[PDB]
């Protein structure tokens, strides 16, 4: 959406992933219901209309990806951070994906000797996952090097 | 004789820069100066084909420092200016078009397609080809440009415009190849998704996606060999045929008509393993086929190799057996070299097996023959094939019990000739041929996960911290080995003996290096007074100084690749899994999976896999309300703060 | 080894899709297609009971594939489908009413129990048996069901329908004992408030609580066994009661009736040391427990853990010097077995039980044989009830010393039947005996805290870092003791006899391993001119290469498993602290804690502590 660095983009591509259960690229009403019902709250069935026809901008009933990224722009988190650690975020992120692991935090360790064991690496994580998949996202990579 | 390469493509970017200031069109179009094209192009000599350094004209120079508005002057007054493609040796076929495209933005490109331009301009140069030289691939054709850019402005304006979207290149690349090959690999996604929307179902046989370059290979099977681990991921979606999903419980049907070991097409597991580029081995941690080659290991691949593992054991042990207990007849003559230099005693029979014993023994001399061919037929094949030392630089630098297992069936057929001709040094070729043989059981030990990831270590310290040890040893024992030498040659080598021959005292010297003998003393007659002084120092950077440092290097470097060697043990199962599927016949190994006739899903063969997927109501909360419209931890921040000002200060 | 139970679903997990593609209503029921309902339920060519791969309806698919148009057509048509469970082995009696409440809501768990589900049904397919061959076990009951999916507003609809707060599964599991062992452990505690406080009756009888399973377990106790620790500190709070606060300095009382071992029952320390995952030993560092084991070992359980271990000290010198002084006559047979070769020049002798001294000897053989039956009347009928040498021989598994006192008693009786019927070689018997019957004092070496950590890491070096290194140190050996063989076997023997027969070049090269000997060096004599070529490669892969990696895999391991080794220590606290509990008698031993009889708050033992939190 014009902006959108490639940080963003693939978390959203790993947000449409959990929230699709059928593998294909298009979200029915159907399955944007089944999420619905898992947090709790019920669905009417025109209030699942409600949600898919406010942003279909092609007109099929089924959010792709292109129409689901920009209405994440619509409902936009924030952009604010700054360009040294966006910068060193690429340097820990080997496998390009906006992630990083385990494995990915035992080869900068490493680097800067520090000797850490398996146990630290995964207690490190801990601090630093807020939705708690223990994979640290850009949003949590950004609030633990400069906040706490 | 390769570093003129480097050299005479910055003799033509300064040789592009003089013929910019020599010319008055061209140092116009180097900036704006919009008053001083309409001031030259109304003259008569003024050459508006100039060629420059490289084959430029006005408009490429009016592209390349992006003026357009002294593009739009030049597109007046010269009408075959969207033609004339470069000359040099360097950039070839790129014309105003392409690099209008390349900036990511221009109004020249919707100027320059008014302006009956030539989408078909294959920009075939020395600048425009992969390899360890220029910093960019981005393609041949206007459209492969457009893609590897991030232009989704721009890919749909070219499409419009009777574009190609299938043609290939020189290397046999489609678009969709060079997308996979870029080093932005999540903004390649999207616009992997958007080079398909405008296929529009050709009736091009395989459409796009399943077409393969000149060395044969998919773009599904090009983010495998690359490395491209999103990409892989992705492609992956259209395979999936996910059944059910009981709440927390999912059920897909993964399609292994491209990852499982097909026929003699070469399938992706062939293709990771016989390759560099470490990021290839990222891909056998994936949900298709750390899954396939698990259940290719429990069920088919381990009971396997542990009956070749003990048909082996019992082929060394019939081999052993047969040295122990060679033949041997006593000494002929009389000890006729002097004394105090021989002391053998036996001697080697010439032909000799007239005896129950030696028919026993020539059984089992056979069996070590009879297999020492077979190790000689399934191997020699590929050395025979794929060339001898020249050809050959694939499987010697790749496996090192390659090497091993064919010097070992070397040595029997040397021994099966010195039995038969009746040679004298038939104890030297069985010294290698034991060492060599019970070395290969080191082979059958990757299979073990007790003993899998300690074979992978040894290998990484003989070609790792042991040879960076080995030539630092070498120096110090050319010295002080000619040191003690020269000292003991106006001695008497009768009480101490270490040092009277210097192949002798390169053979104490290298002992006493690793301490594995005492060292010389006699206590009984007043030794050389420099030879106090001179292994005083030998006793302090050797046993105290050099071999202490040498447990220092492998200490360090045991803790640092502790993580890469499980990368690189379960890398080696499916190097063993897949060379056990290939040799064994098919009446052993059943193909892997579930088959589709009478299932009713095609010939297509497929792998169930159920997993427990997740919960984390907190992450799918935030993006459901967008939907939603009208102490350890001391130890461990203390880690994050050591890392933080580690890296916002380097 | 092929797993044919992975063959066996997924061979009926395919022909599920098969099933519904070749049938009319089915196709249409894994759809919405109310239209192609309707045209299909009129023909009274239905067969509403066509029965599936894994015996599912037309009801089942509805549900599980989620269809609520579909599923109103299918109740209003044919209302018997309702009244209806599966048939396949893996999912017995899996009825509608399961599947829509693992969907964790639906309009049809209203629309099923309006028209009469069944709210207590039994799931008892083998795919429900809590295994590692089933990613989830919910129990077997629909309210079981939506408990472990986290869903209040269908627990909270089912009670009112007429569930049964107490029914129990197959392994006698209620629905308390199942949230315990759901991996999602803070939402487990939400579902724990609610399921207790529905229950409220007087016919409580050991109540929802205090109701064990088929093992015997509490609802308290198996989270002691399995490991929840976040279940653990919220069962603690119905234990415990405040006592009185006086600014910053609060004391509580804990309830010692569940977790102190009283004489008969299996307790929680006792539960937790015979089972074996990892996470059930955070266990031992909680609130009431870090003092039941403090308090126990600091005052009666390290004072006679000296006791016994300095009683067993002067047993092995009472065993040392009746091998020391042993009756030893001199030679009676000529030597005449070349003395070239032979130094053997003392005999044992058949009865030297005469003098004073070896009267005084023979209370020294009396001691260490009647010593060597106690051992096996305390240890051995262990062995025989618990297990037959896998139970209680998960000591014969893990923790060794089991089997070296065992090996130190079997082989002293050894000594004694050699000695009454005057056998050949006492010797053999009597080298094991020592070398055994000394390094059980490293048993008693896990009290002081200098040797407690150490004699672990003599434990997890030889079980992974020295016995996998020793797989590559015999196929090293066998390569060059058969190569050195062979070089010195056309060369005289009398001057360097490394290698004279095979089963010593296989000790001269174990020796030239380790360098516990020299190195086969003979000058004055030249050796053969392939032996400095083939020991220059054995003075490689040897001291340098591969002693020296061994120097560095236990350098790598020994900081590795430093959090560990510390708290499995402390594991051997316990299992040394109950131990002694229940072999010692009663009559010393004061039961650890304060009684409530004396005071007035019941039967029940308490235990107080102090501390601060400002
Ligand atoms: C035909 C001629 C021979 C006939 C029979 C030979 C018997 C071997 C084949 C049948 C048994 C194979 C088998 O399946 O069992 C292999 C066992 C170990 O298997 P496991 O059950 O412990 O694996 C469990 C792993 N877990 C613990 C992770 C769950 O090992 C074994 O007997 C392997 C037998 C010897 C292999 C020699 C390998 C060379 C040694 C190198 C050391 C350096
Ligand atoms: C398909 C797979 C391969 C199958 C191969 C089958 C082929 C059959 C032959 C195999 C080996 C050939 C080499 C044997 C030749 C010599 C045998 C021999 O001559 O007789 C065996 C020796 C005695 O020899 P001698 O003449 O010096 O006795 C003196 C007797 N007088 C005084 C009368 C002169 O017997 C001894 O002493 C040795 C003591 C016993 C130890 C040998 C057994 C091996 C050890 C461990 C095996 C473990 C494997 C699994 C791990
Ligand atoms: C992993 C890297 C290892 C590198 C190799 C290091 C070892 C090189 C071994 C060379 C020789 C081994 C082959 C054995 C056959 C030839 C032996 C030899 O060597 O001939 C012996 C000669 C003379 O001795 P004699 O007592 O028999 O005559 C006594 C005469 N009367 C009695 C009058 C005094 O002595 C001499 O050659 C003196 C000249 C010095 C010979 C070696 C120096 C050349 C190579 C150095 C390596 C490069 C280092 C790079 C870092
Ligand atoms: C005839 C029957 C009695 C025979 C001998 C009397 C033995 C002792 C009598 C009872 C006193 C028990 C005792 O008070 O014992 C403790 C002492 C040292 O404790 P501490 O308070 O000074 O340590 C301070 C550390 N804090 C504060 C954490 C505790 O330990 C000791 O001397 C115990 C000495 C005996 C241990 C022999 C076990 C063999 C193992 C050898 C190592 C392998
Ligand atoms: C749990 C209940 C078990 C205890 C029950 C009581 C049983 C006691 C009865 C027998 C014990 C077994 C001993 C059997 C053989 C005794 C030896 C003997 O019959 O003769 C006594 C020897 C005399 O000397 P001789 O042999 O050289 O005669 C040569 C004369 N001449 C020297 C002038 C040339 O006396 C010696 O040697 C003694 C050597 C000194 C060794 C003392 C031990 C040192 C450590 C003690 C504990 C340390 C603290 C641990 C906490
Ligand atoms: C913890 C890891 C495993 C450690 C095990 C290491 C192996 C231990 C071997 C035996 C156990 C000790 C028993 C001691 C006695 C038997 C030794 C033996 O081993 O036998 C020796 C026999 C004896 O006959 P001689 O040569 O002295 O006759 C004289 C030669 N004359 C007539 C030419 C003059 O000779 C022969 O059998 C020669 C045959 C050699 C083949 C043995 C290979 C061992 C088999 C499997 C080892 C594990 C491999 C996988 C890892
Ligand atoms: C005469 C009787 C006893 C039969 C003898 C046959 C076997 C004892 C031999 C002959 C062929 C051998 C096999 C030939 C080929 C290979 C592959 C070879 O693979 C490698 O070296 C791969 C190394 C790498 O990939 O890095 C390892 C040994 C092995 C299994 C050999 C194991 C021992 C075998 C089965
Ligand atoms: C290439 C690998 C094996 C390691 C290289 C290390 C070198 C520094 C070592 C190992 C091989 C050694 C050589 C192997 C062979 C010989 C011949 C041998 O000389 C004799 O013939 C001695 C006479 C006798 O043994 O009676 C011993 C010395 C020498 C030069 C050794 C000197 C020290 C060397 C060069
Ligand atoms: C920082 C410093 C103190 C380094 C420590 C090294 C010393 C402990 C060592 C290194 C050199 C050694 C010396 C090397 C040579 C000799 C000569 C040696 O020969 C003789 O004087 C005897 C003459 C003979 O052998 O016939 C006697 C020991 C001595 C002094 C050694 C004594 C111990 C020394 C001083
Ligand atoms: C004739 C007189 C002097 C006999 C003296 C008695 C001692 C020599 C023996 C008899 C019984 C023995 C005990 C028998 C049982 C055990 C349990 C035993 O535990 C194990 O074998 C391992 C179990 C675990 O892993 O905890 C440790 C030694 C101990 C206390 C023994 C300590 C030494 C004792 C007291
Ligand atoms: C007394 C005679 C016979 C021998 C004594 C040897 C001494 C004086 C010599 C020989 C080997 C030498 C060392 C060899 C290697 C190094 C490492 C290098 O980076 C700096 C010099 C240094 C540190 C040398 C210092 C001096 C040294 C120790
Ligand atoms: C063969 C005869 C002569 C000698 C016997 C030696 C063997 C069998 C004995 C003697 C020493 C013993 C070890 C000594 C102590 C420990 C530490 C403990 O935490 C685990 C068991 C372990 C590792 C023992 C295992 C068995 C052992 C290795
Ligand atoms: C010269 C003759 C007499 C004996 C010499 C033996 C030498 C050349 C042979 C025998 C044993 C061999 C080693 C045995 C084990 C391994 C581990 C493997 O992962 C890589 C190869 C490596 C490191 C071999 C390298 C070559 C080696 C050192
Ligand atoms: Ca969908
Ligand atoms: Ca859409
Ligand atoms: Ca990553
Ligand atoms: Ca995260
Ligand atoms: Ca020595």
């Amino acid at each position: 959406a014009d902006q959108l660095t490639e940080e963003q983009i693939a978390e959203f591509k790993e947000a449409f992933s959990l929230f699709d259960k059928d593998g294909d690229g298009t979200i029915t009403t159907k399955e944007l219901g089944t999420v619905m019902r898992s947090l709790g709250q019920n669905p009417t069935e025109a209030e699942l209309q409600d949600m898919i026809n406010e942003v279909d901008a092609d007109g099929n009933g089924t959010i792709d990806f292109p129409e689901f990224l920009t209405m994440m722009a619509r409902k936009m988190k924030d952009t604010d951070s700054e360009e040294e650690i966006r910068e060193a975020f690429r340097v820990f992120d080997k496998d390009g994906n906006g992630y990083i692991s385990a494995a990915e935090l035992r080869h900068v360790m490493t680097n800067l000797g520090e000797k850490l064991t398996d146990e630290e690496v995964d207690e490190m994580i801990r601090e630093a996952d807020i939705d708690g998949d223990g994979q640290v996202n850009y949003e949590e990579f950004v609030q633990m090097m400069t906040a706490k | 004789r390769r570093e003129s390469w480097a050299q005479s493509r910055d003799e033509q970017n300064l040789l592009q820069q003089k013929r910019i200031w020599e010319s008055p069109l061209l140092l116009a179009a180097k900036d704006n100066d919009v008053q001083a094209l309409n001031k030259l192009l109304k003259y008569e000599d003024c050459k508006v084909h100039q060629r420059g350094a490289m084959g430029e004209t006005a408009l490429h120079i009016a592209a390349l420092y992006d003026n357009l508005e002294a593009a739009m002057v030049l597109m007046e007054a010269a009408p075959e200016l969207v033609f004339e493609p470069m000359t040099s040796e360097l950039y070839e076929g790129q014309t105003a078009l392409h690099i209008a495209v390349v900036n990511q933005n221009m109004n020249l490109v919707r100027a320059l397609l008014a302006r009956r331009a030539s989408v078909s301009a294959r920009a075939t140069g020395t600048a425009f080809r992969r390899s360890p030289r220029n910093l960019i691939y981005f393609g041949e054709h206007p459209l492969s440009f457009a893609a590897c850019v991030n232009s989704e402005e721009i890919v749909r304006l070219l499409i419009e415009h009777g574009a190609d979207i299938r043609a290939q290149d020189s290397l046999g690349n489609t678009v969709l190849h060079i997308l996979i090959l870029q080093p932005n690999k999540t903004f390649a996604c999207q616009m992997y998704n958007l080079l398909l929307s405008y296929d529009r179902h050709g009736d091009h046989l395989q459409p796009l996606d399943l077409v393969p370059n000149h060395q044969g290979l998919t773009p599904f099977k090009l983010a495998g060999v690359e490395g491209n681990t999103v990409m892989f991921q992705h492609l992956m979606q259209k395979r999936k045929h996910t059944q059910w999903t009981y709440g927390p419980l999912t059920s897909t049907l993964y399609d292994l008509t491209e990852i499982d070991s097909s026929g003699d097409e070469q399938s992706l597991l062939e293709l990771i393993i016989t390759t560099k580029k470490r990021e290839a081995r990222q891909i056998l941690d994936q949900t298709p086929v750390k899954e396939l080659v698990s259940l290719k290991w429990k069920r088919y691949g381990r009971p396997y190799f542990c009956m070749l593992g003990a048909i082996y054991l019992l082929y060394i042990i019939c081999f052993t057996m047969c040295c122990i207990y060679r033949p041997l007849k006593p000494r002929t003559n009389n000890r006729t070299s002097p004394r105090d230099n021989t002391l053998l005693q036996q001697k080697l029979l010439q032909e000799a097996y007239v005896t129950p014993k030696d028919d026993i023994r020539l059984v089992g001399e056979l069996v070590t023959v009879i297999g020492a061919i077979i190790i000689l037929l399934v191997e020699v094949p590929d050395i025979f094939r794929m060339g001898v030392t020249r050809f050959f630089g694939q499987t010697i630098l790749g496996g090192p019990f390659h090497v091993l297992i064919i010097t070992y069936a070397f040595m029997v057929l040397v021994t099966m000739v010195m039995r038969l001709i009746s040679a004298s040094g038939e104890v030297v070729p069985m010294s290698f041929a034991l060492v060599l043989g019970w070395c290969n059981v080191m082979y059958f030990a990757r299979g073990f996960q007790m003993l899998g990831p300690f074979t992978i270590m040894i290998q990484k310290m003989i070609f790792g911290d042991l040879m960076r040890f080995c030539w630092l040893m070498a120096v110090v024992i050319l010295g002080f080995a000619s040191a003690f030498y020269i000292i003991f040659q106006t001695e008497d080598p009768e009480e101490l003996g270490h040092f009277y021959d210097y192949p002798m005292a390169l053979f104490s010297t290298f002992e006493l290096f690793l301490t594995i003998i005492d060292g010389p003393a006699n206590y009984n007659v007043d030794l050389p007074f420099m030879y106090s002084i001179t292994y005083a120092a030998f006793a302090i950077i050797a046993t105290l100084l050099m071999l202490n440092l040498l447990i220092a290097m492998m200490g360090d470097t045991h803790w640092r690749v502790a993580h890469e060697r499980d990368e690189l043990w379960r890398a080696q199962i499916v190097a063993t899994t897949v060379m056990l599927e290939r040799k064994l016949p098919r009446c052993l190994w059943p193909r892997s999976g579930i088959c589709g006739r009478e299932y009713g899903l095609g010939d297509r063969w497929f792998l169930r896999v159920e997993d427990r997927q997740d919960l984390n109501r907190q992450r799918i909360q935030r993006y459901a309300q967008a939907f939603h419209t009208r102490r350890s931890t001391s130890r461990s921040s203390a880690n994050w703060e050591r890392l933080r000002q580690g890296t916002l200060r380097r």
